[PDB]
RNA sequence: UGAGCCUUGAUGUGUAGGAUAGGUGGGAGGCUUUGAAGUGUGGACGCCAGUCUGCAUGGAGCCGACCUUGAAAUACCACC
């Protein structure tokens, strides 16, 4: 017998589709990709993606944050996905722009930030 | 008992059971169960209570069975320090070590004995190979040799088979051809059950015989009852 | 849904090879249900020339040992 093969002959899961769902975030970005019925398959931070506070909250730290999720999902053999987003952080367009880039399917793009009837009082910070 | 692949399927329809005969039974059995064109070799499969896994612990040996086996008599030896003309005279049909690596290669495989003497051993087993671990080659590992070849072969040419095992529980031999009465095949049984208590390892158990078995070469197998020589409760 | 016991089909550590020399021993081109050879080709497994499997197909035919991996063999059985 001889030695086994540098790269898998088999993968678990084939499921083709998907949506990108983001939180970018006043002080971060979160990207999870979920199934067409909104079970999360995997996802992935701006923070954990290697920045700290400081740097987690910036587009460019999100930009890698949606590469980190689309390497998340690999394995799931998806490749297409449509986008939705919600959060005042600027993790929204970077993301879009380096999924696509990465070997990924974008196909729509569609807000999904909710808005109320007018609600309750909102918090207050720095005076502000 | 059948063993399928695409292949080779002839054995297939000689047998539709794993099931245990009487010996005046096993024998009139396995003369349909012959598959080749050419008449048949007759075996034992002789399993066994040993719980050795070394090959040194495993059971080792030879001898001399009452009756006949349709091995050759033709007898060969691997030699290049012991007395080759010796030996020759002692009623070897072959001796050498450039061509008799092919012989074992070609034409019929069925040899009774073939002896290697120590002064060659290393080639033919260790360092060197000629027909690779098999029990056709003396094995690699196992006691098989001796500088003795005019001796050993004078007890070979009386239809002396051989013995061993390595890791698993099996002495497969020869008892006869297919064409054997239940007699003649337990009067060898009879013979070898003496010849495996003589040259017993100190890993086989008081039950040294587990189950016993007739098998011809192309053909199937069936089950044999007796075992004879070994009850532990005396 | 976990584990064992068991029977069988599949499976094989000496590395490399196209690959797949588990042990032991016997033996060698074989039918009565099937087909392998070989040509072509789908499936599965795998290392990319392989093995396991099937169909067109031979079904009084045909792959071993030459060839080839290796120090060394390889139709094809039974036993564990």
């Amino acid at each position: 017998a001889k030695a086994p093969i540098r790269a898998r002959k088999r993968v678990r899961k084939q499921v083709s589709d998907g949506v990108a769902h983001i939180h970018a975030s006043f002080n971060n970005t979160i990207v999870t990709i979920t199934d067409r019925q909104g079970n999360a398959l995997g996802w992935a931070t701006a923070g954990g993606s290697g920045f700290r506070g400081s740097r987690k909250s910036t587009p460019f730290a999100a930009q890698v944050a949606a590469e980190r999720c689309a390497d998340a999902v690999k394995e799931y053999g998806i490749k297409n996905l449509e986008v939705m987003v919600k959060g005042p952080g600027p993790g929204r367009e970077s993301t879009i722009r380096a999924l696509n880039a990465a070997g990924f399917r974008i196909t729509n793009i569609t807000d999904v930030t909710p808005i109320p009837h007018n609600g309750c009082r909102p918090p207050k910070k720095r005076r502000v | 008992m059948a063993k399928l692949t695409k292949r080779m399927r002839v054995i297939r329809e000689k047998v539709d059971a794993t099931k245990q005969y009487d010996i005046n039974e096993a024998i009139a059995l396995l003369k349909e169960l012959a598959t080749a064109k050419f008449v048949e070799s007759v075996d034992v499969a002789v399993n066994l209570g040993i719980d050795a896994r070394k090959s040194d612990q495993n059971v080792r040996g030879a001898t001399v069975l009452p009756h006949g086996t349709g091995r050759s008599v033709r007898v060969a030896v691997f030699t290049q320090g012991a007395n080759a003309e010796a030996a020759k005279a002692a009623g070897a049909e072959l001796v050498g070590m450039e061509d008799l690596a092919d012989q074992i290669k070609k034409g019929e495989m069925n040899f009774d004995v073939v002896i290697a003497s120590p002064d060659a051993m290393r080639v033919v087993g260790q360092l060197g190979q000629v027909l690779g671990p098999r029990g056709l080659m003396p094995n690699p590992k196992v006691g098989t040799v001796t500088p003795n070849v005019a001796e050993a072969v004078k007890n070979a040419k009386a239809g002396q088979v051989r013995y061993r095992n390595d890791k698993n529980g099996i002495i497969h031999t020869t008892i006869g051809k297919v064409d054997f009465d239940a007699d003649k095949l337990k009067e060898n049984l009879e013979a070898l059950l003496v010849a495996l208590k003589k040259a017993k390892p100190t890993q086989a158990k008081g039950v040294y015989i587990k189950k016993v078995s007739i098998s011809t070469t192309m053909g199937a197998g069936v089950a044999v009852d007796q075992a004879g020589l070994s009850a532990s409760v005396n």
